[PDB]
């Protein structure tokens, strides 16, 4: 009798499977990046990237980097009208 | 040397800061500072894209963001107490407006 039946070929369902594109993305997508990621600029070492790694990092939406810079002009031009009077 | 010449120094060192002390890590979240410029970026992207809307909206996105972005940071130098304007020197800004 027949033993011919669906089970003894299969080929379509190694390649036919949608996930199989994914997959093989994400082997090579994956396999070497970091398991978080680093944290937001802090110091690139010049004595001012210091500043920024107390006041001007990307986790501070606090006001202190910008005062501390905004005051640096403010003595500019002050010193400045009595280096012209 | 001449005061002009001195705060087109002070803008350009303003500009730096905002992809570099404010563009911390290159995040692909983004950092804090750099959500302001995000929004910047898609808001002028959303009016240049409403506003003229052809396939040169982005073309001529860097003229506009430019634009934005001098008279944004002027108007920072302008609340300095002490420090004056560019586009105090109305020379510079008429002359601007009649080139473009």
């Amino acid at each position: 009798v027949s033993t011919l039946i669906p089970p003894k070929v299969v080929s379509s369902k190694n390649i036919g499977s949608a996930p199989n594109a994914k997959r093989i993305a994400n082997v090579v997508h994956f396999y070497k990046s970091l398991p978080q990621g680093p944290a937001p600029a802090i110091k690139a070492n010049t004595r001012l990237a210091r500043y920024k790694a107390k006041y001007f990092d990307g986790d501070n939406a606090s006001g202190k980097p910008l005062w501390h810079f905004a005051l640096g002009i403010i003595a500019f031009g002050y010193s400045m009208e009595y280096y012209f009077h | 040397l001449t005061t002009f010449s001195l705060y087109t120094i002070i803008v350009l060192l303003v500009i730096t800061s905002l992809y570099t002390l404010t563009n911390n890590n290159n995040k692909i979240i983004g950092s804090r500072w750099l959500i302001s410029q995000e929004a910047i970026y898609d808001t002028i992207m959303n009016m240049t894209k409403g506003q003229i809307g052809g396939k040169n909206w982005g073309l001529y996105f860097p003229m506009i963001f430019t634009l934005f972005m001098f008279i944004f940071i002027a108007n920072l130098i302008s609340m300095i107490p002490y420090s004056f304007a560019l586009s105090a020197h109305l020379v510079f800004i008429i002359s601007l407006s009649i080139v473009i």
